[PDB]
RNA sequence: CCCGGCGAGGGGAGUGAAAAAGAACCUGAAACCGUGUACGUACAAGCAGUGGGAGCACGCUUAGGCGUGUGACUGCGUACC
RNA sequence: UGUAACGGGGCUAAACCAUGCACCGAAGCUGCGGCAGCGACGCUUAUGCGUUGUUGGGUAGGGGAGCGUUCUGUAAGCCUGCGAAGGUGUGCUGUGAGGCAUGCUGGAGGUAUCAGAAGUGCGAAUGCUGACAUAAGUAACGAUAAAGCGGGUGAAAAGCCC
C-alpha cells in the first residue's frame, strides 16, 4: 500500500534535493532516518521530516507496520522560481532566481 | 530443389511453396502463370543449367495478391540555393506463391 | 496608435537591434503594417445582365417546377394561424409569396413566419428567388413582373 | 528474398602456420591481410570478421628486394615536438623484428575496430616455434 | 574567457557524476544506553563509550 | 477576419518532430535543428537508393571471387566463360548459390572452363 | 519584475557602456 | 438551381500573386524583384 | 483526524457530476527538468545521419514470421540562411 | 610543428614501352513497373478516349494547377453530453501541400458541399513579447575594527537577550 508525502514549494534548489534523495532510494525508513539525521544538508532536514509525515500518513490513513515500510519511490520535481532584481556595477542588473522544489516520498511495504 | 527465373527484369531463386513479390503482373488475383523461360534447376546434385534458358522447365505459379508497397518520400535540396521538392512513391508489386517446378 | 515618436534606444552602440519606434507593426502593441478603413464593397451590375439573371432563374424554376401561379393569395385577419393553415393547405413550407398589391394583413400573418416571405413584385431580387424552395406569384405579380422585364 | 550476411556467432575460423623465410614482404602480407579479412571465403561480408588466425614464424629471415635492406626507413613520431623518430629495415630486424610483418599488415587491413580485430588474430614470432599447438593448426604456404 | 557553443545535459551530467554524496556506513551503538551515534561522537543524551560525559 | 495560426504550426512542426525520433539532442526536440537534419535524411536517403545496387553487387562480386578461386579459376575469366556459354545468370543468384550450393557453383565453373577451352 | 525589468533595460543600455578598452587605432 | 449549386465560368476568377510564402508558390523570398537594386526597393522605380 | 514549529505544506475524510475543477483553481501544447523500464555504451576519433546489419527485449502468430524499440560493426557522408 | 614530392601500405614490378583478350566501373545506356507534359495520328470526343513517338537538372524570373486556415451564404439544415472544438497517440491514405478513422484527455460547441472575402501559412529580420535553459551549484556574500565563553528564550541559536 503506497502512501504518499509532499513539501510543495520547498525553498530549495532541486539539484541540491536530489543529493539526498538520492542517498535513501531502495531503503528501510529507518536506515534512511538515520541516514537524513546524520547528514548536515539542510536539505536532509526537508526530506525527512516528508518522510516522517508519510510514515505517519501510511501508520493512520492505512493501517502499516512502521517496520516493514520501505522508500520505493522519491523524487524531486522544479517548482515555481521567484524572481528578484540583484543591482550590479556601471548601472547594470541581474535577475536572480530563487529556485523552489516539489519534494515527493513515496513510501510502501513492497 | 530450387529454380531460377527472370521476372520483371530480374531474378528470382524460389523453391516450390514459397510466396515471392515480383514486379506488378497484368494477371488477377487468382489465376495462375507459368514462367516457361527457367534458367537453372537443381535438385540435389541433379542440376541442370540453361544455356540461354533451360528448354524444358517451366514454373507454375498461383497470384496471391497484387499491392502497393512502403511510401517512400524523396526530398530534393540544393543548399543555398533556394530550391527544394517533395515526392511520395509506392511502387506496385504482386505476390505469387509457387505450385511447382515442373523439370 | 498611441504612442511617442522617440527611438527606444540610440541607433548603434547597444547590442540591441535597430529600432525607430514603439509603434512598429513588429512590436507587441504596434501597428498593424495594413490597417483597414471602412470600405464599400458594392460592385456595379449593368441592367441587362441583372434582368438576363432574373429571366435565367425564373425560366429555371418553371423547368424545375418551383413556381406556382395562383389567381389571388389573401388571408382574411391578420393571423399567422390562418397563413400556416392556408400554406399546409397548399402543401407548402418554405415560400416566397409575390403579391402584385400591398397587402397589410398578409405581411404581418407572415411576419413570424421564418420560412415564408412576402414581397411585392417590384421588391423581388434573385438570391431570394433561389434562396426559398417554392415561388408563389400572383397573375398580376406576373403581369407587372413580365411588364417590367420586357 | 535477401542476401546472406555471416553471423559472427556461426562463423567457423581455422588456424594456419606460414613460414616467412626468404619470402618477400608485401607479397606475403597481401594474402595474410586478404585471409584476415575473409575474402577467400564465399562467406564475405564487409562487417564481420571472417578470417582465419594465422601464425607466422622465421619473421626474421623474411626478404625484401633492391637495397630496401638498408634503405627502407620506418618513421615515427613520439608525440613530443621533435619527436620523430627512425629506425632502418636492418635495424628493426636486429632491434624488434615483428614489427615489420605486423605494420606491413596493419597497413592494408581495413581501419577501425574491425581492422584492429582482424588484426589480432595475427600471431608472428621471429623463431620457428610457437605455443599454439593445442589449436591444431594446419600448415599454409604462401 | 567564454563558451562558443551550449554545452549538453550529456556533459552536465557527466561532470555531476562526482558530486554524488557518500553517506555514512554504519552508526556506532553506544554499550550503556544503547542508542546510536556517530563513532568516536558523544550521543545525544550525553553518553560515550557508556559514561555519562556530561549533563544536560 | 484575423486568422490565428497556432494550430497550424503546431501540427506542422510536429510533422518533423516525429520524423526525427531517435535523435540525438535537439534533433529530436527542437524544430530547427530537426528540420535541418530532416532535409539532410532524405538527402541521403535519395542517395542511398542509388549506393545500394553498388554494395551489393560489390558484395556479390567478392563473393563469387572466392568461391571461383577455391575452385580454380577468377572471377574475370568466369564470366567470360559464362558470357560464352550464354548463361544469364546474374551475380546475385551467383553468391546465393556460392553459398548455399556449392555443387551447382562448381558445376557452373566447369561450364565455364569448358566454354574457354 | 518586468517593470524593474523596465529599470533594467531603460537603464542598463542608460548605463551607456563606457567604451573600447583598446587604444588601438587600427590607423 | 440554389446557392451551393451555383459555380462561375472557366477562366474568370484568376488566383492572384501571393508574393513571399514560400519557394513552392515561385514567389519566394524576393517576390519576382530580384535582388539588391532599387526596384526591389519598397517605393522604388523611377519616375516616367 | 494525522505528521509538522498552536507552521508552511501534505495525507485522509467530506462537498460536488467531476477536486488529475481546491482558490498558485476551464482546456493545460512546447521548450526545460525529472523518476521508472527495455537496449546500447568504459581500445574508442569528426554535421552525429543514411544504406546494410548481427544481437537483445517485447508483442501478435497457426510455429510460417511479421511488426515495435534499441542499434555492436560497416560503405558513403564537412549544418541552415 | 611531424614521415610529408606514389593517397598509404608496400612494389624490382604492383615501374615504363608495345600489342592483345578479359573484367570492374556512373544517377550514362538497356531491362521491368509507375507518373506527368507536348505533339502526331485515328475516334467521335463528354470535348477527352485508344495507340504512338518524344520529353521531364535547374537560380533570377515568366507561365499553369492546387492544399489548408479564419469569416459570410447555403445552414431555424446537418453532427454533437450515447461526448464538440482543442490536446496527445496509433493505424490507413494521396505525387505534394494534406486527408480520414480511432484510443486517451477534455467537457460544449462544430460544420458538409458549391460559391464568396481575406489581418491566409514563418526558422532566420544583432526581429517584438513571455517563459525556460547554458555557463554553474561556478564567481561572489560590499572596507583586514576582532572576537571568545556561560546562561536564557525557542521547533531550532555563530548572528537575538542577559
Ligand atoms: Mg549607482
Ligand atoms: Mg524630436
Ligand atoms: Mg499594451
Ligand atoms: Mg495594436
Ligand atoms: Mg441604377
Ligand atoms: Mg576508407
Ligand atoms: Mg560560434
Ligand atoms: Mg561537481
Ligand atoms: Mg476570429
Ligand atoms: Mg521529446
Ligand atoms: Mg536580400
Ligand atoms: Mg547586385
Ligand atoms: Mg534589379
Ligand atoms: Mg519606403
Ligand atoms: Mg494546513
Ligand atoms: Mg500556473
Ligand atoms: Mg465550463
Ligand atoms: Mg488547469
Ligand atoms: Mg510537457
Ligand atoms: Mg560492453
Ligand atoms: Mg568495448
Ligand atoms: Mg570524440
Ligand atoms: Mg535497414
Ligand atoms: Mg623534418
Ligand atoms: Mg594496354
Ligand atoms: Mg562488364
Ligand atoms: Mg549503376
Ligand atoms: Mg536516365
Ligand atoms: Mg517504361
Ligand atoms: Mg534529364
Ligand atoms: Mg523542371
Ligand atoms: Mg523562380
Ligand atoms: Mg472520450
Ligand atoms: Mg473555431
Ligand atoms: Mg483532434
Ligand atoms: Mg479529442
Ligand atoms: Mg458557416
Ligand atoms: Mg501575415
Ligand atoms: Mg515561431
Ligand atoms: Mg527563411
Ligand atoms: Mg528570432
Ligand atoms: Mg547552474
Ligand atoms: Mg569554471
Ligand atoms: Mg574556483
Ligand atoms: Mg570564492
Ligand atoms: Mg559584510
Ligand atoms: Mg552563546
Ligand atoms: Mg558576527
Amino acid at each position: 500500500m503506497e502512501t504518499i508525502a509532499k513539501h510543495r514549494h520547498a525553498r530549495s534548489s532541486a539539484q541540491k534535493v536530489r543529493l539526498v534523495a538520492d542517498l535513501i532510494r531502495g531503503k528501510k525508513v529507518s536506515q534512511a532516518l538515520d541516514i537524513l539525521t546524520y547528514t548536515n544538508k539542510k536539505a536532509a532536514v526537508l526530506v525527512k521530516k516528508v518522510l516522517e509525515s508519510a510514515i505517519a500518513n501510511a501508520e493512520h490513513n492505512d493501517g502499516a507496520d512502521i517496520d516493514d515500510l520501505k522508500v520505493t519511490k522519491i523524487f524531486v520535481d522544479e517548482g515555481p522560481s521567484m524572481k528578484r532584481i540583484m543591482p550590479r556595477a556601471k548601472g547594470r542588473a541581474d535577475r536572480i532566481l530563487k529556485r523552489t522544489s516539489h519534494i515527493t516520498v513515496v513510501v510502501s511495504d513492497r | 530443389m530450387y529454380a531460377v527465373f527472370q521476372s520483371g527484369g530480374k531474378q528470382h531463386r524460389v523453391s516450390e511453396g514459397q510466396t515471392v513479390r515480383l514486379e506488378k503482373l497484368d494477371i488477377a488475383t487468382g489465376e495462375t502463370v507459368e514462367f516457361a523461360e527457367v534458367l537453372m534447376i537443381a535438385n540435389g546434385e541433379e542440376v541442370k543449367i540453361g544455356v540461354p534458358f533451360v528448354d524444358g522447365g517451366v514454373i507454375k505459379a498461383e497470384v496471391v495478391a497484387h499491392g502497393r508497397g512502403e511510401k517512400v518520400k524523396i526530398v530534393k535540396f540544393r543548399r543555398r540555393k533556394h530550391y527544394r521538392k517533395q515526392q511520395g512513391h509506392r511502387q506496385w508489386f504482386t505476390d505469387v506463391k509457387i505450385t511447382g517446378i515442373s523439370a | 496608435v498611441t504612442g511617442s515618436g522617440k527611438k527606444p534606444w540610440r541607433q548603434k552602440g547597444t547590442g540591441r537591434a535597430r529600432s525607430g519606434s514603439i509603434k512598429s507593426p513588429i512590436w507587441r502593441s504596434g501597428g498593424v503594417t495594413f490597417a483597414a478603413r471602412p470600405q464599400d464593397h458594392s460592385q456595379k451590375v449593368n441592367k441587362k445582365m441583372y434582368r438576363g439573371a432574373l429571366k435565367s432563374i425564373l425560366s429555371e424554376l418553371v423547368r424545375q417546377d418551383r413556381l406556382i401561379v395562383v389567381e389571388k393569395f389573401s388571408v382574411e385577419a391578420p393571423k399567422t394561424k390562418l397563413l400556416a393553415q392556408k400554406l399546409k393547405d397548399m402543401a407548402l413550407e418554405d415560400v416566397l409569396i409575390i403579391t402584385g398589391e400591398l397587402d397589410e394583413n398578409l405581411f404581418l400573418a407572415a411576419r413570424n413566419l421564418h420560412k415564408v416571405d412576402v414581397r411585392d413584385a417590384t421588391g423581388i431580387d434573385p438570391v431570394s428567388l433561389i434562396a426559398f424552395d417554392k415561388v408563389v406569384m400572383t397573375a398580376d405579380a406576373v403581369k407587372q413582373v413580365e411588364e417590367m422585364l420586357a | 528474398m535477401k542476401t546472406f550476411t555471416a553471423k559472427p556467432e556461426t562463423v567457423k575460423r581455422d588456424w594456419y602456420v606460414v613460414d616467412a623465410t626468404g619470402k618477400t614482404l608485401g607479397r606475403l602480407a597481401t594474402e595474410l591481410a586478404r585471409r584476415l579479412r575473409g575474402k577467400h571465403k564465399a562467406e564475405y561480408t564487409p562487417h564481420v570478421d571472417t578470417g582465419d588466425y594465422i601464425i607466422v614464424l622465421n619473421a626474421d629471415k623474411v626478404a625484401v628486394t633492391g637495397n630496401k635492406r638498408t634503405d627502407k626507413v620506418y618513421y615515427h613520431h613520439t608525440g613530443h615536438i621533435g619527436g620523430i623518430k627512425q629506425a632502418t629495415f636492418e635495424e628493426m630486424i636486429a632491434r624488434r623484428p615483428e614489427r615489420v610483418i605486423e605494420i606491413a599488415v596493419k597497413g592494408m587491413l581495413p581501419k577501425g575496430p574491425l581492422g584492429r580485430a582482424m588484426f589480432r588474430k595475427l600471431k608472428v614470432y621471429a623463431g620457428n616455434e610457437h605455443n599454439h599447438a593445442a589449436q591444431q593448426p594446419q600448415v599454409l604456404d604462401i | 574567457a567564454v563558451q562558443q557553443n551550449k554545452p549538453t545535459r550529456s556533459k552536465r551530467g557527466m561532470r555531476r557524476s562526482h558530486d554524488a554524496l557518500t553517506a555514512v556506513t554504519s552508526l556506532s551503538v553506544d554499550k550503556t544506553s544503547g542508542e546510536k551515534h556517530l563513532r568516536h561522537h558523544i550521543t545525544a543524551d550525553g553518553y560515550y563509550r557508556g559514561r555519562k560525559v556530561i549533563a544536560k | 477576419a484575423r486568422v490565428k495560426r497556432g494550430v497550424i504550426a503546431r501540427a506542422r512542426h510536429k510533422k518533423i518532430l516525429k520524423q526525427a525520433k531517435g535523435y540525438y539532442g535537439a534533433r529530436s526536440r527542437v524544430y530547427r535543428v530537426a528540420f535541418q537534419a530532416v532535409i539532410k535524411a532524405g538527402q541521403y536517403a535519395y542517395r542511398d537508393r542509388r549506393q545500394r545496387k553498388r554494395q551489393f553487387r560489390q558484395l556479390w562480386i567478392a563473393r563469387i571471387n572466392a568461391a571461383a578461386r577455391q575452385n580454380g579459376i577468377s572471377y574475370s575469366k568466369f564470366i567470360n566463360g559464362l558470357k560464352k556459354a550464354s548463361v544469364e545468370i546474374d551475380r546475385k543468384i551467383l553468391a546465393d548459390i556460392a553459398v548455399f550450393d556449392k555443387v551447382a557453383f562448381t558445376a557452373l565453373v566447369e561450364k565455364a572452363k569448358a566454354a574457354l577451352a | 519584475m518586468s517593470g524593474k525589468m523596465t529599470g533594467i533595460v531603460k537603464w542598463f543600455n542608460a548605463d551607456k557602456g563606457f567604451g573600447f578598452i583598446t587604444p588601438d587605432d587600427g590607423s | 438551381m440554389r446557392l451551393n449549386t451555383l459555380s462561375p465560368a472557366e477562366g474568370s476568377k484568376k488566383a492572384g500573386k501571393r508574393l513571399g510564402r514560400g519557394i513552392g508558390s515561385g514567389l519566394g523570398k524576393t517576390g519576382g524583384r530580384g535582388h539588391k537594386g532599387q526596384k526591389s526597393r519598397s517605393g522604388g522605380g523611377v519616375r516616367r
